């Protein structure tokens, strides 16, 4: 008795500039009606060093909707550059979408976002400081930590 | 120091953003 089962996530956001949004074409299932909103965020770990500088790309609100299986395709623009550091800029981080409804989350597809310079030099030696404007967000669709939970959508 | 990154991101995965 969910109300909406994410199923598919096309992640197009695949490496790309860092300065490029985190672009997710989530395929979901509204399994039931709906009555209040669906709140998708997406959470990029701000440090991967210090968890709690989970940042906040976007939240995108599908309303009350009679199911249906179908994809909407979400985009956010990146986190604050001086939140990040060292070992998380030019390393491994997390992205994760967790879908929110009545602010109880039921998914949440933690996608490794590997942060790597986009100019091969940079890939061939790490600049010592991590350069946001040559970072590049692989996001390791190879990697989508999908933790999914159970909420109550109504009020029991 | 917090050297191990997965891990970091394996807690705020597993419920540690909510």
């Amino acid at each position: 008795m969910a109300k909406v089962q994410v199923n598919n996530v096309v992640v197009l956001d695949n490496p790309s500039p860092f300065y490029n949004p985190f672009q997710f074409e989530i395929t979901f299932e509204c399994i039931e009606d709906l009555s209040e909103d669906l709140e998708w965020k997406i959470i990029y770990v701000g440090s991967a060093e210090s968890e709690e500088y989970d940042q906040v790309l976007d939240s995108v609100l599908v309303g009350p909707v009679p199911a249906g299986r179908h994809m909407f395709v979400f985009q956010a623009d990146a986190p604050n550059p001086g939140l990040i550091p060292d070992a998380d800029a030019v390393g491994v981080t997390v992205v994760l979408i967790t879908c929110t409804y009545r602010g109880q989350e039921f998914i949440r597809v933690g996608y490794y976002v590997n942060n790597e310079y986009t100019e091969t030099e940079l890939r061939e030696n790490p600049p010592v400081k991590p350069d946001f404007s040559k970072l590049q967000r692989n996001i390791l669709a190879s990697n989508p930590r999908v933790t999914r939970f159970h909420i109550n959508w109504e009020d029991n | 120091g917090a050297m191990g990154k997965d891990i970091q991101l394996a807690r705020r995965i597993r419920g540690e953003r909510a």
